[PDB]
């Protein structure tokens, strides 16, 4: 019983031995580990698929070229707040001086942090899974398998 | 009777109840579906290029105080519903503009 | 969406999307936080703040005076007598509400 899901985990299995050939390996004679989620914490950065995925990537520099032209007139809208506010123009700074991070640097440093293309894989992972549980809910039953296959990381 | 109305929790199941035993039009499927592309359309009208607006908008500046600014916007906004009649009692000066603060520091 | 110039027309100009998230709320934009909500909670009227903020974004130069005059001469939407005293304080503005909203409303 339950067909559709018996076809899609066997693709699933079949495409995971092809890949990885050492999968059939019983008795855990192979170097493969097999592990449940709370046991793949510190490899969650090594899951990455920079190459064959792009729409991060395009979102990354979409918001990095918006944030770029308005970082210098935020910074001039909390200035004069500021001297209005006080009368002098370090009423937010005063605290910090160190370093004052703007819109512009925000954003680079959002995008260039650890965790980002973590972030980024993850999100790409999300939206695909959900495209395709929409797809199998309509009943397409078709195509519903997608497989990124990128060098040490392979994800279906 | 609108707030016992309200009084609805309006949970995800509760929705997803309503929109079978209910089902929504064919338009409205559309339109509830097409919502954000709608709102991004309706924006693109007033965040792409200067329109030609009424001569009378020039008097309006960044200079002009928020209230006044309101006050011409709400009167313009409802037009077709109030022609021209004004709209009063609503009006609050925004915090940060309405004070012109000052701090003293020892010898200021 | 079998259309997409909308998408490519916000994806190719990201001076739009600027323009549209700096835009307060109350005015149609996505800004949803004002200047003076980071110091007081209670807002009283949400466009006198929402015209400041558009005040204070034209003259540091976030946005321009053309986008207070579009939105000044923008045509009426529309709005009926339920509208403008079921939420007061608002415009005459469509897409103003979202469609969660409508959802809960309708459910």
């Amino acid at each position: 019983e339950e067909s559709q899901v018996h076809a899609r985990l066997k693709q699933i299995r079949v495409e995971l031995i092809a890949r990885i050939p050492s999968l059939r390996w019983t008795r855990s004679q192979r170097e493969i580990a097999i592990l449940i989620w709370p046991r793949i914490l510190p490899i969650l950065q090594a899951y990455d698929l920079r190459q064959s995925m792009q729409l991060p990537t395009v979102w990354e520099k979409l918001t990095q070229s918006t944030v770029n032209l308005i970082s210098d007139g935020l910074e001039r809208v909390v200035l004069h707040i500021s001297n209005q506010l006080t009368g002098k123009p370090n009423l937010f700074t005063r605290s910090r001086a160190y370093s004052i991070p703007s819109t512009r640097e925000l954003s680079q440093i959002w995008f260039n942090n650890e965790w980002s293309g973590s972030v980024k894989t993850w999100l790409m992972i999300k939206y695909r899974m959900r495209q395709l549980i929409t797809n199998q809910k309509t009943g397409e039953l078709t195509d519903l398998v997608t497989i990124v296959d990128t060098r040490s990381t392979l994800c279906i | 009777r609108k707030q016992i109305q309200g009084y609805l929790d309006s949970t995800r199941t509760i929705i997803r109840y309503s929109l079978e035993v209910r089902p929504l039009s064919a338009k409205k499927l559309n339109t509830v579906i097409e919502y954000n592309l709608l709102y991004l359309s309706y924006n693109l009208e007033i965040i792409e290029k200067p329109n030609i607006v009424q001569p009378f908008l020039n008097a309006i500046n960044v200079d002009t105080c928020s209230i006044d600014i309101a006050r011409s916007l709400r009167k313009l906004s409802w037009a077709t519903l109030l022609n021209g009649r004004p709209i009063e009692g609503l009006e609050t000066p925004d915090p940060i503009e309405l004070v012109h603060g000052c701090l003293i520091i020892g010898s200021d | 969406s079998l259309s997409q110039d909308i998408t490519n027309a916000y994806l190719n100009h990201p001076i739009l999307i600027s323009r549209l998230c700096l835009l307060p709320s109350q005015l149609g934009g996505l800004n949803f936080l004002s200047c003076s909500r980071l110091f007081n909670r209670n807002i009283g009227d949400p466009l006198v703040s929402a015209i400041a903020d558009v005040k204070r974004l034209i003259k540091a130069g976030c946005l321009d005076i053309w986008v207070l005059y579009n939105i000044l001469g923008r045509r009426p939407g529309k709005g009926k007598w339920s509208t403008l005293a079921a939420d007061p304080y608002t415009l005459n503005i469509d897409y103003l509400v979202p469609s969660t909203t409508f959802l809960k409303k309708h459910a």
